[PDB]
């Protein structure tokens, strides 16, 4: 039985880790029985809205329920986060930038 | 006039309806050149004009003549659109609804004249007929009986290739059956279609998402079919006595609900299906024992109840319903005596698995009375095992042989006097995996606990 | 998609949930009718049997 289990236990480890992590991260939103919708907020880059919509094209493709847009930008009074991109050739350079 | 509209959810055929609404057929020629009564088209033009800037229902009487005298393959479309549209809003007319429930002569033969030729004309004519039937004072069973006995509908309901026409045809039936008056009537020849519906359900549970088979079908564009099918069953099952036979007629389909409750996520099916089974298992009917045990045997839904109980649901209905299901599912058999049933099953020569077979919490005082005959019956069972070759039979006995020591400590001596230890050693290498695995379990626990 | 369409995903789903609950309630009324039927028939049977 060890021979058989070995093929799958390792995979299942990181698999189940993915589910626990995804459940946790989704759990940070607010929900109540009041509304069928889910109350959530998050912070999203602005130069990829079209890509976000296209990727949500799958949301309307197979699991479709016909509520495509979940994006509506409002304003706040707190400073936004700062972030940028990195590349393979610059693994070290970019790290020390924000270190 | 004021009534209850029908067929709102469907969308594909709304445009088909609109196809002729935006058009206009040539009525003048029909009666102008020896094909229609010279007044039919003249007053038909006036009626069409009345559709705007006016709002008084006696002039609708002659259309019976027109449809009776109707001769062209599609001229009937204008009048059937009239029928389907005068109901679109209460603003139309002043004396429509009252007259239908008065004279049955016209209404009865409306069905007779229609239901021929084109698919779409048949569909819309049936829609108009049933919609008129919706209103109070319209309960003539003969119309629905003749509708059922005809093969014209099944000639298209069998079209597994297209799901739209079959959708609408099945859909109108639920509104037809809202009242029990027609559930029984349909039950006579109901068999023509529920095999098809169960095929639809089997395909649904067979949903292969690795290939595109839901083309334009999602986004409320085809999910409605199951939402209304399950409603049809929850409707026809409002009667216990009639609900009994089907459960005693088809087995696999009913068991398929456990698979159904797993694949999809949409709420439109969960509460619907669970209620059907809840009705199926109530003592309110005078049969609630024939199929429950086999449901437990092949079902093994015990893991599922907690799984769905823990998960997320905003509705206030299914939460208690699943608790009812669980309490009636486990208490019925898992909370039962064993020794009597144990003897009954062993004497029959039939050995299988059951909650009694593996359950142990309810085995704290069975062993003492298993020694009443000095284990005569159980040792004879062991002998038949020695003269048996059924792997399940081999495993089940050894299971309780092990349960002996697991519960009862001093029965080791009788086990020793059995002399089957060498036969257990022989069973070690028998071909089946399960038999030798369970035999190793039994012999290992015997030897280790023998000192224990 | 289009920002002006964000009201359609609200109103259409409003209608969808409304019709779901409407069907649920219209069949709950049929359940009430069935309850009427049984609790009428049983009570009348029990009383009229003693009357007989």
């Amino acid at each position: 039985e060890l021979y058989a289990i070995a093929k799958e236990l390792d995979s299942w480890f990181q698999d189940v880790t993915r589910e626990k992590a995804i459940f946790e991260i989704l759990n940070k939103s607010n929900y109540d029985t009041n509304r069928k919708i889910l109350i959530a907020e998050g912070w999203i880059p602005r130069d990829e809205l079209a890509t976000l919509q296209a990727r949500l094209g799958e949301m309307i493709a197979r699991l479709g329920i016909d509520v495509p847009s979940i994006i509506q930008v409002l304003d706040t009074n707190h400073t936004p986060p700062t972030f940028h991109r990195t590349n393979k050739f610059t693994a070290g350079f970019q790290s020390i930038c924000d270190c | 006039m004021g009534a209850t509209k029908i067929l709102m959810d469907s969308t594909h055929f709304n445009e088909i309806r609109s196809i002729i609404r935006s058009r206009s057929v040539a009525w003048d020629a029909l009666a102008r050149s020896e094909e229609l009564s010279e007044i039919d088209a003249s007053t038909a033009k006036a009626l069409e004009s009345i559709l705007v800037k006016k709002n008084n229902g006696k002039t609708l009487i002659p259309l019976i003549h027109l449809l009776s005298t109707s001769d062209n393959e599609d001229c009937k479309k204008s009048v059937q659109n009239l029928i389907a549209e005068l109901l679109s809003s209460d603003k139309y007319g002043d004396d429509t609804v009252k007259f239908f429930q008065e004279d049955p002569k016209q209404l009865e033969q409306l069905f007779d004249v229609s239901l021929k030729g084109d698919f779409q004309t048949v569909l819309i004519s049936g829609f108009n007929v049933v919609s008129l039937l919706v209103q109070n004072g319209l309960h003539n069973v003969k119309l629905v009986e003749k509708l059922l006995k005809n093969n014209n509908l099944i000639n298209i309901l069998q079209n597994i290739e297209q799901m739209d026409t079959c959708y609408v045809c099945i859909r109108l039936l639920q509104e037809l059956a809202v009242i029990p008056e027609y559930r029984d009537v349909i039950w006579l020849h109901e068999k023509k279609f529920m095999p098809t519906l169960f095929k639809i359900l089997q395909r649904a549970t067979d949903s292969q998402l690795a290939t595109r088979i839901v083309a334009t079908n999602s986004n409320h564009l085809g999910i409605q079919l199951q939402y209304h099918s399950l409603l049809l069953i929850w409707l026809l099952t409002f009667n216990p006595v009639f609900a009994n036979e089907l459960v005693q007629k088809y087995l696999s389909d009913f068991l398929d609900l456990l698979k159904l409750v797993k694949i999809t996520i949409k709420e439109k099916v969960s509460r619907l299906c669970i209620s059907i089974i809840l009705q199926c298992c109530s003592t309110r009917v005078k049969q609630h024992k024939k199929v429950i045990k086999q449901l437990l045997l092949l079902g093994n839904a015990l893991p599922t109840v907690q799984s769905l109980s823990e998960r997320k649901y905003s509705d206030e209905e299914l939460r208690q319903d699943i608790s009812n299901l669980k309490e009636i599912l486990e208490n019925e058999y898992q909370e039962l005596t064993s020794f009597d049933e144990y003897s009954s099953e062993l004497k029959s020569g039939r050995l299988e698995w059951s909650p009694v077979h593996k359950s142990e919490k309810f085995w704290r005082e069975n062993a003492v009375r298993l020694n009443e005959k000095n284990y005569e019956l159980l040792k004879i069972l062991t002998k038949l095992l020695e003269v048996s070759d059924d792997p399940q039979v081999l495993a089940v006995a050894a299971h309780d042989v092990g349960e002996y020591v697991r519960h009862y400590p001093r029965g080791k001596r009788v086990i020793e006097q059995l002399g089957g230890k060498q036969l257990v050693m022989n069973h070690m290498h028998h071909e089946d995996q399960q038999v030798r695995y369970n035999a190793l379990l039994a012999v290992q626990k015997l030897m280790v606990h023998n000192w224990e | 998609l289009t920002p002006n369409q964000v009201n359609d995903e609200l109103n259409k789903m409003q209608a969808f949930i409304r019709k779901e609950a409407e069907e649920k309630a219209k069949e709950i009324q049929l359940k009430a009718d069935q309850e009427y039927e049984i609790e009428k028939t049983n009570i009348v049977r029990n009383e009229t049997n003693n009357i007989d």
